[PDB]
């Protein structure tokens, strides 16, 4: 697994690889890895399927309660329930998560956990498997305040490099771009990526 | 209690209010930034210790609560308010905002007024204070019922004090400073006292305010109280 | 064990061979590996058959029960959180994997089952031992838009894949068809090609070959 | 390790039983009882782990004492067996298990015929004509395989018993200190204090 | 007076007095409300009366948004009818997680219905002084209208009005669906079909209304929301240039 | 939180009685009608749908419900007691029988369940009897067609044909003078008709009527094909249309 | 060691025309010393027969719980369980102790009284039923049974036949493994009757 | 469950009453068998007779109750001796002794006197069994727990006039064909209704297995009752 | 009014009253004597000890909570006996936890709190006893006073038990001479002698009769009777 969010001038994009695996073998070479948790907060999961799913979903729910007698909630508070899940049941739980969300008075804001249950608020941040090749090249070349096409393209050069290396990562690279203006998904292909 | 009267009413709930007007008088005001709240303190003798029989209570850092009627049924849904505020801030890090807080207490006290073995509370309670989006007021009753308020006063000189503020808020539509309000707290108090000339009593007041606080609760102390109490010695005359 | 499923233009097959075992040994060699949850969701499983059958058995009265309550055709993405929430609690021990298939009024949907408790969605899958040999067959054929008999054909091949390849899976092909407007088509055998050939010689004994100690009739009745 | 035999002549069930007690190096006792009465026409013998052995039988003891009690009534030997079988079974699956192994022998006053059933910790139950728990049973089953008949009365049964005890202190490791014998039959339970020099 | 008086027990005629107490309980507010369907939409209205001018004219609401999709509005005293708010939300969010779809409107009822039942028959709980209208746009059913009262009984409605005024208003209705011969309001916008129930509410009670005097949930395909006093103003305006 | 009444609401009175018992049975006497006949072939429930508006939808509120697909249910009385009734009876039948022997159990015994959970509203501490009284009818392989009726004391009866509610003694009267061993289901489906108009105050027809039989498989009604020892629900609510059908020849 | 090797035994049941067979060794162990040469190992509950190997503790407790069962069945249904609904029993009983499970191996034969159709199924530990239709087999000899067995059988055999087919079958697959044997007894089942024969055979 | 100051229960009183309105259900001892009867509460024409018992009950293969009461209370207390039975059954592999299953009958009802708070039971028994020990026998158990056994006894409506008929009648060396005649004639004699017919009763036998060395429970079909009535003198 | 209103703590009388209440508190009316009073530096607790016969110890009215805190009791014994362990408890929980000495104020807040629960649970009966509270703690000396409805106020001085009217009053006119005298116990303990003196229909004081607890910025609680006492006589 390869992913990523990094926040830019007008919002936050989250990014990640499509392959899932058992062993060498591709058990799903399309998976979505991009959750949606609330309209405007997405996640990118890590670890455990079983496990980072069955939290997502949890999360998903807390967050539609809070929404119907508190309002709309702030990237923070959905951050702090992952962040419960994670903490309170590490000893049963493989789940490395990075939570992206935008709402109009914070803009873009990232969230890492990862393993142990921590939390940490991040310009970008990047996971899994396939993240530990890019560290040179994302601390190289990201800058604060980007445009969407300029982060796209950072996210997408990142990522490229991701699935070079790691065999765990690869297929498609999904996107979903999350500003003011709404909630943008985007996808490109192999022969897109590679020629990078 | 869980008994309805022929025509839908909850005798004991209105039993209940009985008490609640039987109590000392208190208020709360909503300025421009924040809310202020004043109690009247009846002094039964001059043994009580002055400025040590503390009646407004805090709430997390940014609510304060005041009430009338049966004192202890009030520290008890303080408590229960508490361990409700730090429920919300352990789950969503952020701290509780008025309404959630108001709604929180409401089901509680609602809650009081379902079951056979349990009497509803003799209290009601004025609270409020500040959060991501401004300034609140509420005022919560024996059944549960609670509003949103610009002013709200509770107890034996809650008519008066009811008097009071409807004239502000006709003569301030415009909002009405943190400081002001704090000044005219102390004027209302001892205009409501004129019932209970008998005895003295004793002025407490405090506030939450964006500018003036920091949007934290705190008890107005020393020169600003001596102010308050200043203004509402003269007004009085 | 492989089991497939298979998205069409106006619906959702699912297949599966029908061999079971114990290790090395052929227990059944035409068991139905094809489980209905409700009228128009069907179920392959593959792993501790105990489990795969029960797990179904039990999400499927629970999914009854649930649309008798709600006055309304249960939708496949309800089976699937009720299987992914009970597998989950369990840890894996439940040792059920499933593709679960179906029409519903929201459509028509097919997805995968882990034990463990996670879930995935396709438009083609395969699962059990005889999973490689028939997802390769998948893999080289499948596109777009596939019709109804395409998509038969389709995992009919890939069922055929982990019977001839996988020493795991045998005998005969089953077939569930799911489409938007129609009742479900269950075709039990669909596919035969494994006959066993007429033996060489007869074993039935002469009488009396085997020697009796003694004997008595049993009491069945009271 | 412990000696455990039964055997069912026709009008009396025999049950013999080593007389040690051994913890480590050193043999406590030779004068052991492994047997409790559980009924005037019941006899259970058991061998197995140090506590349990005796817990066990007087748990056993105690609940068809109360049983006869409150029905002014014996349990036929076979009701007796089927609940000890039961408590076994049940104990076989509980937090910690009762490792013992028994032989019930019991004159069914209804049926006038002796009955010997061998039960091991698991609540595994057989009915048998003779039986034997742990490693005695591999010399004694064969021994009995050979020389006993279904139609020898107490004294001839008690010879094929000597027998038994002479190729047990003959062939096995330890040595169990001869055996304690009982004698059950129409007129209850009775011990033999003969047997050692017979 | 007996038992049969004070808890959900039966009395000698086969009645349950603390039941059809509950009933008066839900017109002790003195506000009206009416539900109808437009052609994709539903629309409740209701009156909004804010006595004491010391309140936040704000925070005074008998309109809960139970859910993305669900409204639900509530004749009853408040304290109740957030009771019944709360519950019906964790009621909403519960089922969407555990079946992997949105509640529908109906089945929250039937669900909130089945609760009141239990308050009917178990001694130590009161039945709650309300009735709850729930609307949505279901993705199923179209327009949706389902109404639960302290019995714990519960029906869908092509139209519906409660309070202490409720027959007036019923009464139009069923005179407007005589005419119409259809069970909904043949309308595009959810801004006609708001006008359609502010106009008939006006008919009805043979009262005017102010942008203060009036409440506004409408439920459309995938949201349910509330107008604020300016949208009502617009509706107000609207209908008053031919009315 | 916690219960003061853990004591029986239902107690004897110096005379015997059980006084919520009867007085649950005084509420399902001011019920609306409702009736079930059982015929060779067949048995048919029906009862009258009394709407609280006009504005109401009377076809979102059934009366007659199935419980498994070859048992139904109608009532007289309270209808929300009858609803939750329902709910534990399909329950019942899956956690009781369906998920221990993998078959649907027959109607006796699903009758004899929902006789439990009513008898043990009738002794518990703290709880009303239920206010109802239930006609059920079914089809099981080995007991052929049946009818009961399930009273708020937890007592069933199998009937031939009975009503209860409002007109019940009328009823019954009528249906003794009409039935017999030989009738074919329409037979029984008519006189189902006809003694439903004498206690019927208003309009008569199929959206005010509400019908419903156990007849024989539907295989129409499975929603799948290809399994043949599975042949659909042998219960069935008949349309408004059948049931115009059938009042014009009446 | 293995619970289901502790005892030794085995069990198969066959179809044939209008008939069943349901067959056993009389063996019960105790890994190498064998114990009791009287140990049978089919029960019945009126027209269902049921067969059980494995650990012999079970075996008994399985026995009395079906008994149990079928008997309450009985006088709530008023009539006797059937083989198809048995089979089902018998799968939940089982999967009830799915993590603490019985280590049986139970086999289940009879005729529909009603239908007239002969049954068999078979079940693993944790209560899956094998639907097969000609033969199922089970025990520490369940290896040398699906050989006597594949070789063995054919379908619509008349029951005097039949019995010399699932005697043969039991017989010759038994004394190729050390732990079953001892004696045999197997039941010959008609809508009508039930015959049961004890076989001769090697006692080592 | 509380005492009065007469040192009586109240609510046991008051079932006791309850159950004097019921349906009277007599049972006869004789050396070769037993016999159960019971009048049907008043009915209709439309009852389903062949699917139809309110007050005779199946306990095992050697034991039969026959009820008076509340049959929702009946059945409560049916259910658990059902599985009392086989609860013996598996622990022992014997049938039950029938006094053991009446004392923890009995047993369940005395609780219900004495502690919870809940009404009582109201329920009369009577059990009519076979067993090894003392062959056939005759019990009855009421609302308070306490429990008899009896040659022969009735519960319900006019046991006072039934039991003064049994007493009159009755002989040690009787035959059960004699205590079929009696028990009918003795409840021809307490009806309240006009002619005791075939469509009234409920009628039960525990014989000797037809004939065998075994104990056979025949639970009399309608067709069969209307002609043992005949038979004995009544049509 | 006072009629069907009076059964338990669960139900309110049409003037808003708790008549269970008003009994408990009635208990304190027919409770003995005792008196507590402060200045800056210490706290006094002066209490007229009742035997029930003339063969018979006098009941102790003083219990020690912590070395910086202890009370005194008017009303049912057992009650205050129930009271005084939650409040060593609370006292022991402050120090093992925090290494911190409880607040004389906190104590108040703890003990309200306990008996409001019961003035609000069905089944359940209020306390039947007024409890005077003293300590030293982090802001010097103090008084409280505690009545089972749950009002817990802090005073210079007060009394409680039947006839405690009359040391109340002379409290109220001796203030501001009592609250100076720091640095002297004999001085304070004599003015809370001098107290209780005017609740006396009983008689002179004896060695018997008197049981006085002080403690103070370098005192520990500490209990005086008998012998002890006599001196202040
Ligand atoms: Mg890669
Ligand atoms: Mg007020
Ligand atoms: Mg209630
Ligand atoms: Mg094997
Ligand atoms: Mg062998």
């Amino acid at each position: 697994t390869s992913i990523m969010a990094v926040t830019f001038k007008d919002g936050v994009i989250l990014g990640a690889d499509s392959r899932t695996t058992t062993g060498a073998y591709i058990a799903n070479r399309v998976t979505d890895k991009l959750t949606r948790v609330h309209d405007k907060i997405w996640c990118c999961r890590s670890g455990s399927a079983a496990d980072t799913q069955a939290i997502a979903d949890i999360v998903q729910y807390h967050l539609e309660l809070y929404t119907s007698q508190y309002g709309t909630p702030s990237t923070e508070t959905a951050a702090s329930v992952f962040k419960e899940l994670c903490y309170e049941n590490k000893d049963n739980l493989t789940a490395g998560i990075i939570v992206a969300g935008y709402d109009d008075k914070n803009k873009g804001e990232v969230y890492t956990i990862p393993l142990g249950g921590s939390v940490h608020k991040l310009p970008y941040a990047i996971a899994g498997s396939g993240s530990t090749f890019i560290y040179g090249y994302c601390d190289k070349n990201f800058r604060e305040n980007m445009s969407k096409e300029e982060t796209v393209d950072f996210i997408k050069h990142s990522l490229s490099q991701a699935i070079k290396w790691d065999g765990s990562s690869g297929g498609v690279i999904r996107m979903v771009v999350l500003t003011a203006a709404g909630v943008e998904r985007l996808i490109f292909y192999p022969d897109e990526y590679e020629q990078l | 209690n869980s008994v309805f009267s022929p025509d839908g009413r909850n005798f004991q709930v209105e039993y209940a209010v009985k008490a609640v007007e039987n109590g000392t008088t208190s208020i709360g005001i909503k300025c421009n930034d924040g809310v202020v709240f004043a109690v009247e303190k009846l002094i039964t003798s001059k043994l009580l210790v002055p400025q040590k029989n503390v009646k407004i209570q805090v709430v997390d850092r940014h609510i304060g609560c005041v009430y009338s009627g049966l004192i202890p049924d009030g520290r008890h849904l303080v408590n229960r308010g508490r361990e409700e505020a730090a429920s919300f801030k352990k789950l969503y890090k952020t701290p509780i905002p008025i309404p959630a807080f108001a709604d929180r207490l409401g089901q509680y006290v609602q809650a009081h007024t379902l079951y056979n073995s349990v009497r509803p509370f003799g209290v009601s309670t004025i609270f409020g204070g500040v959060d991501k989006n401004g300034a609140h007021l509420y005022m919560l009753e024996p059944s549960g019922s609670y509003w949103g308020y610009k002013g709200a006063a509770t107890g034996k000189g809650r008519q008066s004090a009811k008097a009071e503020l409807e004239k502000l808020v006709d003569h301030h539509p415009e909002g009405l400073s943190a400081r002001e309000a704090v000044k005219q707290a102390a004027k209302i108090i001892y205009l409501a006292h004129e019932d209970n000339k008998e005895k003295d009593f004793e002025l407490e007041i405090s506030w939450c305010s964006l500018s003036e606080t920091n949007g934290l609760h705190k008890f107005v102390k020393g020169d600003l109280l001596q102010e308050a109490i200043d203004f509402a010695q003269k007004e009085i005359n | 064990t492989t089991i497939v499923g298979v998205k069409f233009n106006n619906g959702v097959v699912i297949a599966a061979d029908t061999r079971s075992t114990q290790g090395p040994i052929v227990a059944d060699k035409n068991c139905a590996k094809l489980h209905r949850i409700s009228p128009k969701i069907w179920c392959a499983g593959a792993g501790t058959a105990a489990d795969t059958e029960a797990v179904t058995q039990l999400i499927g009265s629970n999914i009854e029960l649930h649309s008798l309550y709600t006055s309304r055709e249960p939708r496949v993405v309800s089976a699937l959180q009720m299987l992914k929430q009970h597998l989950f609690k369990y840890q894996g021990h439940i040792g059920a994997y499933l593709i679960v298939a179906g029409v519903d009024p929201t459509g028509s949907h097919l997805f995968s089952i882990h034990a463990h408790g996670s879930t995935d969605v396709g438009y083609y899958l395969s699962l059990g031992s005889g999973s490689l040999a028939a997802m390769a067959v998948l893999e080289s054929h499948w596109k777009q838009d596939l019709t109804k008999e395409e998509a038969i054909k389709l995992a009919s091949d890939a069922i055929q894949a982990g019977i001839w390849n996988d020493l795991g899976s045998g005998s005969n092909v089953d077939v569930c068809v799911m489409e938007i407007g129609k009742d479900a088509e269950y075709l039990r055998n669909y596919l035969t090609p494994n006959v066993r050939e007429e033996k060489q010689k007869s074993y039935k004994f002469p009488r009396g070959t085997t020697a009796v100690l003694k004997e008595s009739i049993v009491n069945i009745c009271d | 390790m412990d000696i455990i035999l039964g055997i069912r002549v026709q009008d009396s069930v025999i049950l013999a039983s080593s007389k040690a007690v051994t913890r480590g190096i050193s043999v406590l006792k030779d004068s052991d009882d492994k047997t409790r009465q559980l009924s005037p026409h019941t006899l259970m013998s058991f061998a197995g782990e140090a506590g349990d052995t005796v817990q066990f039988a007087e748990y056993i003891q105690a609940n068809i004492q109360l049983y006869s009690i409150r029905e002014d009534y014996e349990l036929s030997p076979q009701a007796v067996s089927s609940f000890v079988r039961q408590e076994l079974a049940k104990s076989i699956r509980s937090r910690r298990p009762y490792q013992v192994n028994v032989l019930i022998g019991g004159y069914d006053k209804k049926k006038n015929k002796p009955e010997l059933y061998q039960i091991d910790y698991l609540g595994t139950k057989v009915e048998l004509p003779y039986g034997a728990h742990g490693y005695s049973g591999f010399y004694t089953f064969s021994l009995l395989d050979h020389h006993y008949r279904p139609d020898m009365t107490t004294e001839e049964g008690l010879d094929l018993l000597k027998l038994c005890v002479q190729e047990l202190e003959k062939r096995m490791p330890m040595d169990f200190k001869g055996v304690i014998v009982k004698i059950v039959d129409k007129d209850g339970i009775r011990q033999v204090d003969d047997f050692q020099a017979q | 007076a007996g038992y049969d008086r004070h808890i959900t027990i039966f009395s000698p005629e086969g009645r349950l007095y603390q039941v059809e107490y509950a009933f008066k309980a839900t017109n002790q507010t003195n506000i009206n409300s009416l539900a109808v369907r437009g052609k994709d939409c539903t629309v409740v209205i209701s009156q909004k009366k804010v006595p004491d001018k010391l309140l936040d004219p704000t925070t005074v609401s008998y309109i809960f948004c139970i859910s993305r999709t669900i409204g639900m509005v509530v004749n009853g005293p408040i304290p109740d009818a957030r009771n019944a708010a709360l519950r019906a939300k964790a009621e909403a969010a519960e089922f969407r997680y555990k079946y992997g779809y949105d509640m529908p409107c109906d089945v929250l009822a039937k669900r909130m219905a089945n609760l009141s039942q239990i308050y009917t028959q178990r001694a130590y709980m009161r039945p709650l002084g309300v009735i709850l209208t729930f609307v949505s746009v279901d993705e199923e059913l179209g327009p949706s209208i389902y109404k639960t009262d302290p019995a714990g009984y519960y029906v869908g409605y092509k139209a519906t009005a409660t309070g202490p005024k409720q027959q007036e208003i019923t009464t139009n209705l069923e005179n407007h669906f005589k005419k119409s011969k259809i069970d909904h309001i043949n309308e595009e916008s959810w801004e006609k079909v708001v006008e359609f129930a502010i106009t008939h509410m006006i008919d009805a009670l043979g009262t005017e209304f102010s942008k203060n005097d009036l409440e506004v949930g409408v439920a459309t395909k995938d949201k349910f929301f509330t107008l604020s006093a300016e949208n009502i103003e617009e509706r107000l305006v609207a209908i008053a240039e031919q009315d | 939180m916690t219960d003061r009444y853990s004591f029986s609401l239902t107690t004897f009175s110096p005379s015997g009685k059980l006084g919520q018992i009867d007085y649950a049975l005084t509420a399902v006497k001011q019920g609306v009608t409702s009736l079930g006949i059982k015929a060779t072939n067949g048995v048919v429930i029906a009862t009258e749908k009394k709407s609280s508006s006009p504005l109401a939808m009377s076809e979102t509120l059934s009366k007659v419900s199935l419980l498994t697909p070859d048992i139904g249910a109608v009532y007289s009385g309270m209808g929300p007691d009858y609803r939750v009734l329902v709910d534990k009876s399909r329950k019942v039948a899956h956690t009781s029988y369906k998920r221990i022997y993998g078959e649907y159990p027959p109607t006796k015994l699903l009758v004899s369940e929902v006789a439990k959970i009513m008898q043990e509203a009738t002794q518990s501490g703290g709880v009303r009897p239920f206010g109802v009284s239930l006609l059920i009818a079914g089809h099981d392989e080995f007991n052929g067609f049946s009818l009961y009726q399930v009273d708020p004391s937890g007592s069933y009866f199998p009937w031939k044909a009975t009503a209860i509610g409002k007109g019940s003694v009328a009823a019954k009267t009528f249906l003794e003078k009409r039935w017999n061993d030989e009738l074919e289901l329409e037979d029984a489906i008519h006189i189902a008709l006809l003694t439903l108009k004498e206690s019927v105050e208003g309009e008569f027809n199929g959206d005010t009527i509400e019908l419903a039989i156990i007849g024989d498989e539907n295989p129409d009604l499975l929603g799948y094909t290809g399994i043949p020892t599975d042949k659909g629900p042998r219960f069935r609510k008949l349309t408004s249309q059948e049931i115009n059908d059938r009042l014009e020849a009446l | 060691s293995d619970p289901s090797s502790i005892n030794g035994g085995i069990v198969v049941a066959m179809t044939g025309k209008d008939c069943v067979a349901i067959a056993c060794d009389l063996r019960l162990g105790s890994q190498s010393l064998g114990v009791s040469n009287k140990f049978e190992k089919i029960f019945h509950y009126g027209h269902v027969f049921l067969g059980i190997t494995g650990l012999a503790t079970d075996v008994t407790t399985l026995n009395e719980m079906f008994r149990y069962k079928t008997n309450l069945y009985k006088l709530k249904e008023e009539r006797a369980i059937e083989p198809e609904t048995f089979t089902q029993l018998v799968s939940s009983s089982l999967y009830e102790r799915r993590f603490g499970p019985y280590f049986v191996g139970p086999v289940v034969a009879g005729i529909n009284s009603k239908s007239g159709k002969p049954f068999i199924a078979g079940f693993d530990l944790i209560g899956c039923i094998d639907e097969a239709k000609d033969f199922i087999v089970s025990g520490t000899a369940s290896d040398q049974l699906f050989g006597m067995c594949e070789s063995l059988y054919e379908p619509n055999l008349e029951p005097e036949d039949l019995f010399e087919t699932i005697s043969q079958a039991l017989l010759n697959a038994a004394d190729r493994d050390a732990l079953s044997g001892w004696g045999a007894v197997v039941y010959i089942i008609k809508k009508d009757e039930v015959v049961k024969r004890y076989l001769k055979m090697r006692q080592d | 469950t509380i005492f009065s100051p007469e040192g009586r229960l109240y609510q046991v009183e008051y079932a006791l009453e309850s159950i004097s309105h019921a349906g009277t259900a007599i049972g006869i001892m004789a050396s070769d068998g037993i016999v159960l009867a019971a009048e049907r509460k008043v009915t209709s024409t439309l009852l389903e007779q062949d699917t139809s018992t309110e007050k005779l009950y199946k306990l095992n293969d050697k034991i039969a109750v026959a009820v008076a009461g509340l049959t929702a209370d009946a059945e409560i207390l049916i259910n658990t001796a059902r599985i009392h039975a086989q609860n013996y059954l598996k622990t022992y592999n014997e049938d039950i002794p029938v006094e053991i299953l009446v004392r923890r009958l009995s047993d369940i009802k005395q609780g219900y006197t004495q502690h919870g708070g809940l009404r009582p039971f109201g329920v009369s028994f009577i059990y009519a069994g076979y067993d090894d020990r003392y062959g056939y026998q005759l019990y009855t158990s009421n609302p308070s727990g306490n429990y008899t056994g009896w040659k022969a006894i009735s519960v319900g409506a006019n046991t006072s006039a039934a039991q003064t008929l049994l007493q009159m009648d009755y002989k040690d060396d009787m035959k059960v064909d004699d205590a079929i005649e009696l028990a009918l004639k003795t409840l021809s004699k307490t009806t309240d209704s006009s002619a005791l017919t075939y469509d009234r009763l409920e009628f039960a036998t525990i014989r000797k297995g037809a004939n065998d060395g075994e104990v056979y429970q025949k639970i009399f079909k309608p067709q069969e009752i209307k002609d043992i009535l005949v038979k004995t003198g009544i049509t | 009014f006072r009629n069907n209103y009076d059964g338990d703590t669960v139900t309110f009388s049409p003037t808003g009253r708790l008549f269970q209440v008003e009994y408990a508190l009635e208990a304190i009316k027919q409770g003995s004597v005792t008196v507590g009073l402060r200045s800056n530096t210490h706290a006094v607790l002066v209490a007229l000890k009742r035997n029930a016969d003339e063969l018979s110890s006098y009941q102790k009215k003083i219990i020690k909570c912590d070395e910086h805190m202890g009370l005194s009791l008017a009303g049912l014994a057992p009650d205050a006996r129930v009271l005084s362990n939650y409040l060593r408890q609370q006292c022991n929980y402050s120090s093992l936890v925090f290494n911190r000495k409880l607040a004389v104020e906190r104590a108040g807040h703890l003990l309200c709190d306990k008996a409001q629960k019961n003035t609000q649970s069905y089944g359940g009966r209020p306390y039947g006893v007024g409890l005077l509270i003293i300590g030293y703690d982090k802001s010097g000396a103090h008084l409280l006073e505690f009545q089972p409805s749950g009002n817990v106020t802090e005073l210079y001085g007060t009394a409680i038990g039947a006839r405690s009217q009359g040391a109340k009053t002379y409290l109220e006119r001796t203030l501001d001479t009592f609250i100076k005298i720091d640095g002297n116990p004999d001085e304070l303990i004599k003015a809370g002698v001098e107290a209780i003196s005017q609740s006396l229909r009983d008689e002179s004081l004896t060695v018997d009769n008197l049981s006085i607890a002080i403690v103070g910025k370098d005192t520990p609680f500490t209990i005086y009777d008998g012998e002890a006492v006599a001196k202040y006589i």
